[PDB]
């Protein structure tokens, strides 16, 4: 059924498994226009599809033209999320294809369960984790690709560069997760932590800095102090 | 007008005959019941005083042959058998009216609800339903299970009640997942209507068998097609006129014959609001609307 805090571990087994999140497939910005009424203009989107325990991320950019001349297009991102994750999963060898699809909203589990029919032993779950997913779109690698594309693109990433040389995979999506919290709560905050020291840098083929094994203590101590202080800020704690 | 003799009534049982209910005592000397009206399906149906399990009873058209009802003591139930002596049947018959031994069918002239709730309902559908093909008379009980209950377990003794699934590989083209899941036409009028039913009579007759047996048997898969059925339509946004008319005739006489009492039972909540309220009918539908709202308004 849905994945909680008791089956975390689930995660980290040899059972391939991918996370979707959809909260960046439709994105706009609202105005006035000249007569003063509102309008929104779609900018590219993407589908945040990752697999825990490698760190492979799936980025499916959504370019504006899959709107054009479409109606209702929050109820279509959801089923072209559906068939986006449909598709990627019929292009994967049957050896790579997940045993379970977790969807970080319960708005897509109908979409997905439709689209993954002729796949009947493909588990579609919810999950009560809050993900911090939405915030993907705040590493600028992956901005800057889902802004420039001019097209539909599928971009392959490992979310955990090369952590799990030194971590378990429990640990690198822990420290995901609490960097794209703190990255969720105070953007601006959260990347000066990241780059405020010029002598660690990002490698070429990384997302994020080089950071030493006690260099990661320090920043995500840094992260929760990050969150703790907007918790108080917000609720005057 | 025909007639259901029975040999005795043995054990004490209230006997239901389509929408009527008379109670027997234990030992009574009660025969039957006579002045069945002609060109309708029947049901007579049965719950013993001392155990209310098993309600059970038997779909009938004295068109197709002489039917008489004996309790058995081994089995403990009421069974329908055929006569196939015609002389003995009618002396049988005859014995029992003279001596005034049976209930007659209180039919008012001026009363259609057994009509209007059995339109489309014919014995020979009945019969591929509930499969028994050497009787010309079929039994359902407040216990069978449905072919698709049994899929999610004698399936000699179930419902083969047509399957209605909406996440499943019949309901849904592959390339048109959204706009099949969200207008259930092409199920409703390729695959249900056009492929297995052949047209909306036989469609509207397997809805109307499936309240019946939800209303007199308390069969709780029966309940589960009657609303599918309904909500296959009412999720369509392409539906013949004459169907959606039809079909606010046959809810509004069903709706009306329900015990108010059964309501919290026999209703789907969440079908019944999105069917009135939010789906592609809800305008179509307005006397099931109104009495829907005058006798059920806590449900919506």
């Amino acid at each position: 059924g849905a994945m909680n805090s008791s089956n975390y571990a689930e995660l980290f087994n040899n059972d391939i498994k991918l996370f979707v999140d959809d909260t960046n497939v439709y994105r706009v910005t609202v105005h006035k226009t000249f007569e003063g009424n509102v309008a929104t203009k779609a900018i590219n989107g993407c589908i945040f599809t990752l697999n825990p325990k490698t760190g492979h991320l799936f980025l499916k950019i959504i370019h504006t033209s899959v709107w054009a001349g479409q109606k209702r297009l929050s109820q279509l991102a959801k089923w072209k999320t559906a068939e986006e994750v449909s598709a990627l999963v019929r292009s994967l060898p049957k050896e790579e294809q997940p045993k379970q699809i977790i969807v970080t909203r319960k708005a897509m589990l109908d979409p997905l369960e439709v689209h993954m029919l002729d796949f009947p032993n493909i588990a579609i779950r919810p999950t009560e984790l809050r993900l911090p997913f939405s915030a993907a779109m705040s590493i600028d690698k992956l901005s800057d690709v889902v802004m420039k594309a001019t097209e539909p693109q599928m971009v392959l990433f490992n979310i955990y560069d090369d952590w799990l040389d030194r971590i378990s995979s429990y640990t690198a999506f822990s420290r995901l997760t609490l960097l794209l919290r703190a990255l969720k709560t105070n953007e601006e905050s959260a990347k000066m932590i990241l780059l405020s020291d010029p002598t660690i840098t990002i490698k070429s083929y990384h997302l994020w800095p080089s950071f030493t094994d006690e260099q990661w203590i320090t920043i995500e101590s840094q992260m929760r102090d990050l969150i703790l202080t907007e918790y108080g800020r917000k609720y005057n704690v | 007008m025909n007639t259901v003799p029975f040999t005795s009534a043995p054990i004490e049982v209230t006997i239901g005959i389509d929408q009527y209910s008379f109670n027997v005592k234990e030992n009574q000397p009660f025969h039957g019941i006579k002045d069945i009206p002609i060109g309708h399906v029947h049901v007579i149906h049965f719950q013993h005083a001392d155990n209310s399990s098993m309600r059970y009873g038997y779909w009938f058209d004295c068109r197709m042959g002489n039917f008489y009802i004996q309790y058995d003591p081994k089995d403990g139930l009421y069974k329908m058998m055929e006569e196939r002596d015609g002389a003995k049947f009618e002396n049988i018959v005859h014995n029992f009216k003279e001596r005034q031994m049976m209930v007659s069918y209180p039919k008012i002239d001026e009363d259609d609800t057994w009509y209007n709730l059995t339109e489309f309902v014919q014995m020979d559908k009945i019969r591929k339903i509930v499969r028994k093909d050497e009787n010309q008379f079929s039994y359902v009980d407040s216990s069978m299970t449905t072919v698709q209950e049994n899929e999610l377990s004698d399936p000699a003794h179930s419902l083969n009640y047509t399957v209605i699934n909406f996440k499943s590989r019949e309901a849904i083209r592959p390339g048109h997942e959204m706009e099949d899941f969200l207008d259930k036409s092409y199920y409703l009028n390729t695959v249900m209507l056009q492929g297995i039913f052949k047209n909306s009579s036989n469609y509207f007759g397997e809805l109307q068998f499936a309240f019946l047996n939800a209303m007199f048997f308390g069969n709780y898969g029966s309940s589960l097609q009657w609303h599918a059925m309904i909500e296959l339509i009412c999720s369509s946004a392409t539906v013949p006129k004459h169907m959606l008319d039809k079909l606010d005739e046959i809810l509004y006489y069903q709706i009306k014959t329900l015990p108010e009492q059964y309501s919290d039972i026999l209703l789907n909540e969440r079908v019944w609001n999105i069917c009135l309220y939010s789906s592609f009918q809800k305008n179509s539908l307005h006397n099931t609307e109104k009495i829907m709202e005058n006798k059920y308004p806590e449900l919506l």
